[PDB]
């Protein structure tokens, strides 16, 4: 449900 | 526990301070109004976007004041910027917000105070003083803001950071669902007859977020609003 | 919401301080009645020939004190100037007003009491001080003057600029329509039982812009005068 | 003796500090409920791992004032900062500890008023300062915090460090168990009409160490919790 | 409205 | 019964 840009590295 | 229902809502300063800032019948807390910013937030080993908004206000206690005599008197006291002390040793990983957040504050009406650094940093202490005459008892409290954060994919790797915490699984990404905590430059002196109980740390997180929220539904005393994420004017 | 028809309107200082700075009964806010002037306002990526007058004046909160015993002291507050924080985070566009249109102000006959630069420029925090005797719990207010705007030709390039604003095509042209708020340094403190509550930026923008003025026909609560392009005493 | 069971348990500085410091009727002490914390603590020759945990909270003496007309003049009397004077003679070993072990006062909801550095370090005089009007006699007493540790592995080395310890054999191992007192930046004066009997180190270290708690069992008035070695938010 | 305004 | 890193040295 929420949108993100978080890639986790 | 139960109690947390009983307490009401507030929005902007005007009803929080009002609320809180009363010498003759103070208030332990209060929930909090106010609007979603998203933006970076460093945990652990990165930065992580973050949903954030206010969700709770209240009185931390700061010290008991004695005063035998019908003497005026000058008191010392000091109180303390940016994240509380409590907070503070409550996450173990690398934590670090950036000062452009305050737009969660300026958005929901709120100002602590202190300036944009000084708000959302590590714990400092400092000097105030009150004129006071006794004879008498008395406690000093100080208002906290307490923020609900959304620190999208970071439950996978800082789960165990927080002591109180909530993971949900959005597809192959993993939220991570807590609680922070920033002083205002606001305090109360109340005398020891009218004084009420302050709430901790420990309560307010295992109420508010533990009790009182689910991830899964994004539901209970309050809600997140993802349609920050699409705002200008809500992202720092 | 439909309170805004019962606010009055005031001309000048005299009018508009009398109203607002009562100490007993203070007021909201109040419309404001006057002169409209025309010059270069910096939006987004240059200048824009913007029409420009008064409409509306309110109370914006500042601070809560509590003094709990009969002791008299002196009070330490922070106040503003230029143009509001409310505004400044309002706007995601590189905005920047010339010092020289405060003609707007002599006009209307209004006088902030901060220097033509002082006024129009970035939000800046200052000092002040009251002496203040308890016991009781008080409420400070700031006035703020709010602004109409009509920024010709800039709707097209900065209508996502602003949270609040509205769009007139004018043949080839797009016309923005805005409001912008700047302070004033005068202040009043108010005992928390007669305190009111204060408007704050989205709620006087929702009602001063989007519900009482119609672009189209340049009506509503207020109007604009479109002869400052052809008066040199309007004209900065 | 027996006067021990008669004392309540507190927790928090709130409830601690408004029990202690009553001008009108002071209490001599009281039990504190605290978290366990785990970590070194320097011991004679070496580090130990060591379980600590607040236990108790007592008003130590100070001063006795004397002021035989109704003139209004300003005190000054000596208090104290870090352990105290009675415990730094009590041991005979090298003692030092971390001022990372402060997690104990935030866990369990207590704050010294002085540094960390200067909370656990070697007893430090200092002035302050009090208005105060005759004729009378008072007396000053300044508030301590009693603290239990579970030094392991050192019973065998320090048995004979403390005046009163108790060890314990876990196996092929010999655990200490020692009581450790520092003070807080509190203090009350009390009219000698009021005044009562302060405890001494000796009588709070017969009491609450050797006549109730019972290291087998962990047991007694207070309990250790050993889940503080595998909590990382309580480990130092 | 009058206008001098141009988009650059 | 509480577990420990200390050792005699
Ligand atoms: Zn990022
Ligand atoms: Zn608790
Ligand atoms: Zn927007
Ligand atoms: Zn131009
Ligand atoms: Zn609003
Ligand atoms: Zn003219
Ligand atoms: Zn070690
Ligand atoms: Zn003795
Ligand atoms: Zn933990």
């Amino acid at each position: 449900q929420p949108q993100s840009h978080s890639i986790e590295l | 526990s139960g109690r947390f229902d009983q307490y009401p809502t507030k929005k902007g300063d005007f009803a929080i301070d009002g609320y809180l800032l009363d010498y003759s019948s103070p208030k332990q807390g209060c929930w909090v109004d106010g609007i979603t910013v998203y933006g970076d937030i460093y945990i652990g080993k990165q930065n992580w976007g973050t949903y954030t908004r206010p969700v709770f206000a209240y009185l931390q206690y700061v010290e008991t004041i004695s005063i035998p005599q019908n003497v005026t008197t000058t008191l010392s006291y000091q109180l303390t910027k940016g994240h509380t002390r409590s907070f503070e040793t409550s996450v173990n990983a690398k934590y670090s917000v950036g000062a452009n957040i305050d737009i969660v504050n300026v958005g929901s009406e709120i100002s602590t105070g202190f300036t944009r650094s000084e708000s959302w940093s590590t714990t400092q202490s400092f000097t105030d003083t009150t004129e006071m005459k006794g004879p008498g008892t008395f406690v000093i409290y100080q208002v906290v803001l307490v923020y609900a954060h959304n620190a999208t994919s970071a439950g996978r790797q800082n789960a165990n950071a927080f002591a109180y915490s909530k993971t949900q699984a959005v597809g192959s990404r993993v939220d991570l669902y807590y609680l922070s905590a920033i002083t205002q430059r606001k305090r109360v002196i109340v005398p020891s007859s009218n004084a009420v109980t302050p709430l901790d740390w420990d309560t307010v997180q295992r109420n508010v977020l533990m009790e009182n929220y689910n991830p899964g539904s994004n539901s209970g005393h309050f809600s997140f609003d993802w349609s920050a994420y699409n705002d200008p004017h809500r992202r720092y």
